[PDB]
DNA sequence: GCATGTGTTCTAATTAGAACGCATG
DNA sequence: GCATGTGTTCTAATTAGAACGCATG
């Protein structure tokens, strides 16, 4: 464990968000109140950019492709306090049968985390603080979650967003945030139950839904595949706003860039539940400023 | 690294992966007679490896890496032998202070696509060097290097082009090249004769 | 013109809306400040209608289609102290060459209101106050501008958004609300410039931009049909939320079941500049109630 | 509207547009032959009479209505007769407190569609009554009658098929189609002979 | 003197929707 | 002992985009 930290020696932080999609990463750590100094953030997606740059007026520093961050780069924009990120799982998760594990395809993208992850490492003989973090789902090979806890050099927490969320999402965490592993819990605002997530004259038919993906087929429930919501005695599937309030995310975080159903859908879908990356991120603001 | 003096050289310590190079490492000169277990230490699966293995294994001098010879018997994709030989090199790196001079070497045998290329030299932090091994009358030996030895990116070998390589790819089936390339290292350790 | 009312006298207003589209008229009532006793909406659009739904919390009483709107529900939903609405202008506007016209197509759902709005009057020996507004396009043939004037025995005052809002929007307006001649001044709180309507890091092209339609083609500016917005070194179209900035609407006011770009430009593209609406409707707040 | 005796029945006040039934008036003795300078008022284009004309003009015992009979003279779309007929509808109403009778009347010739004429009952808030006025040997006349006049919608007339009278329309390419449902109005005014 | 428009329309992109998949509590 | 899934796919409905239109200050 590191030591803690005085209030006044303390500094704003210093973050490093690879595959950083919709500033999950940043939301979070601006709504828990750290003083974020910098938040360098690796994201191809051009919608997802857009997101994070309107929805954060420009405080996030964008890289782009991680591939292409080279080991100058690093202390350059360096030192980080915070290197989170999470991979694409197209051919890790289970629900893609045609997945090609992560040493082909885009699950090698990992030890482009894995490699950037040991540039930002506090070289020996520096005790400074320094955490990390990365995501990523259950449903693959167990073979790649033995390789990914090999050159992490740890085990990962699974945290499932059922806890604090109205949807099932079980993800693997791996990383060094002070206790990780403690039983997560619940807060006044978490909204817990499908019908705190959805609008005005809409009843919904669950507690709590399945897991949300990029398709639009993962909304209507189960083998079933019926409709989550009723209007006006007529059956709908769920909205852009409720998927947002699903995820934690604040309502018409994702209304940019004049995208669709489908395009807000495809951001949401692989993003990271915002409570459950919020009970993470909490003990951090014992080692940095807040304000 | 500068040079050692000759009384002060002392034998290697290498750490060979996925392939067993004691025959042509001892050919040269490098490992004393037998029965000393000090001077290679060789693993062929390192999937369930940890740093307090290789730590405890004794410090390495060299750690050596090495794709199967081009042929159809590989179960593991061909990028699986770089990311798990950069994995064990961080761990088997010494403290920041030199005590004594550290090498590492990783050579492909025309196995790595251009994508496993690219890859490997963004983790190795060089592009590779090409070992050509040509008579005229013969096409036979060539494989790809990334190694931090001064003297292996230090002359200039024969430049090569690779839409030639691919004409060498015959994939149906090491003296000559492969201890040239290996020499430069005994200006650093012991000459065992 | 019409006779003052004292503050203890003044009762909340009693609305009937025709053709209501999304609630632009409850929106400009409730933002001035008067208490809205009874909203009674005519539209047959579920979008249009899931907007007012939602976005006012179930406060408007939904009838449907104008023309099964018959006398005794007229005197059942009454008594009406505002009957405000505006007709469909899809054959009746210059922009489409195959206009039908006021007594064919859609132009005849104008003599609907007008029906309606005698229904509505209070009759002969009832001083109780009154007050109706329509509005049209004013690219409207000749004829169909004097035949309206004949209906509601009132000549239109033409008002344009531009004054007040950062578009050319020109519209009549027919009605007996209190000083509609007066000379329209913006307000502080009016974006009038295209640049304050855009999110960030968003260059406006121009100061001002043409009148928008349904289509998308009217964001695409003059002749040259250029796009109006410069992003990251890059032409853009206008947003969803911009277009709402524009209009005077809220922020997110048609992030509405699910709608994508082209569904809300369509609801914006027939609705009210809310500025100009708000220039007619202050009058009222010294005739009802206000809180 | 209740009987009014014989010894106070004026004559009427007719204000009758788009067609001029002065020669059906006349004949059936609601208008004196000698008259100054008229009880009946006609106008063809009422798109800029305003409510002051119609009011200036005297106040009306009856407002008729009518359509152009088929043919080629429909100027104007169908539709527009029927919003200007009840457009001077409301103006030539009087006083709430009724002073006397006040009836009103619209007929067509077989020339507004479907759409039109829901739309027609809807503005005069009641469904048509249709006149066969056909003989067994000769099915000539037709027409269609909204009106206030209790007999018009008091007593049962001939029942009709519209798919037959539906191409009566075509077939085209008067006392008892519409003078005979004027006739009841005699009872409340005065007759001349 | 010439650019403008609360739209209809037809065509070219483009996305919606569900079939598909099976190791695992 | 059956139901589940940070997705690929292929087709069938989708919209997107621009042509069209001209009386007119
Ligand atoms: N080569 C690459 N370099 C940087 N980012 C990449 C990348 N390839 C894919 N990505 C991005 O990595 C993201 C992984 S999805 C994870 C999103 C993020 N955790 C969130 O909270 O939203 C995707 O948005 C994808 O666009
Ligand atoms: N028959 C009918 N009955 C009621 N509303 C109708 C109708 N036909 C069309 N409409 C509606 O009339 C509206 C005219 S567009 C006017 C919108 C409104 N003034 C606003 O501020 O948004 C459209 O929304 C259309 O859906
Ligand atoms: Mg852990
Ligand atoms: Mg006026």
């Amino acid at each position: 464990l590191y030591p803690a930290i005085p209030a006044a020696r303390r500094r704003p932080i210093r973050v490093l968000s690879l595959f950083d999609g919709i500033a999950t990463g940043y939301l979070v750590l601006k709504e828990l109140g750290i003083k974020v100094g910098k938040y360098v953030a690796s994201e191809v997606c051009e919608e997802s950019i857009a997101v994070g740059t309107v929805k954060h007026e420009g405080n996030i520093k964008y890289v782009n492709d991680v591939r292409n961050i080279t080991k100058k780069n690093i202390e350059e924009w360096g030192p980080f306090d915070l290197v989170i990120g999470g991979s694409p799982c197209n051919d890790l998760s289970n629900v893609n049968p045609a997945r090609k594990g992560l040493y082909e395809g885009t699950g090698r993208l990992f030890f482009e985390f894995y490699h950037l992850l040991n540039y930002s490492r506090p070289k020996e003989g520096d005790d400074r603080p320094f955490f990390w973090m990365f995501e990523n789902v259950v449903a693959m090979k167990v073979g790649d979650k033995r390789d990914i806890s090999r050159f992490l050099e740890c085990n990962p927490v699974m945290i499932d967003a059922i806890k604090v969320s109205a949807a099932h999402r079980a993800r693997y965490f791996w990383g060094n945030l002070p206790g990780m592993n403690r039983p997560v819990i619940a807060s006044k605002n978490d909204k817990l139950e499908l019908q705190d997530c959805l609008e005005y004259n809409r009843i919904a038919k669950l507690k709590k839904v399945q897991t949300i993906t990029t398709k639009s087929n993962s909304i209507k429930q189960g083998k079933n595949q019926l409709f989550p919501v009723v209007m006006n005695g007529k059956e709908d599937v769920l909205w852009c706003t409720e998927l947002e309030r699903i995820f934690g995310f604040p309502v018409h975080y994702t209304d940019v860039s004049n995208m669709g159903r489908g395009a807000r859908q495809k951001l949401l879908g692989r993003s990271w539940s915002v409570p459950v990356i919020r009970h993470l991120f909490a003990p951090l603001k014992d080692y940095f400023a807040c304000e | 690294f500068e040079t050692v003096p000759v009384w002060r050289r002392q034998p290697v310590r290498v750490l060979s992966l996925f392939e067993d190079i004691k025959k042509e490492l001892t050919s040269l000169g490098f490992l004393e007679s037998g029965s000393d277990p000090g001077q290679l230490k060789h693993v062929v699966d390192v999937t369930d490896t940890v740093r307090k293995d290789v730590e405890e294994w004794g410090p390495f001098d060299l750690v050596y890496g090495a794709t199967p010879p081009l042929g159809h018997t590989c179960d593991r994709p061909p990028s699986w032998y770089l990311f798990q030989f950069h994995r064990l090199l961080q761990y088997a790196r010494p403290k920041p202070g030199s005590p004594r001079p550290f090498f590492w070497m990783f050579v492909d045998n025309l196995v790595l696509n251009k994508e496993d290329l690219d890859v490997a030299s963004r983790f190795l932090e060089m592009e590779p060097v090409t070992i050509p091994d040509v008579h005229g009358g013969s096409l036979q030996n060539a494989v790809r290097v990334w190694s931090n030895i001064p003297a292996i990116r230090s002359r200039h070998w024969a430049l090569v082009s690779e839409e030639e390589l691919s004409l060498l790819a015959q994939n149906k089936q090491p003296t000559k090249l492969v201890k040239n390339c290996f020499l430069p290292l005994r200006e650093y350790f012991k000459y065992f004769s």
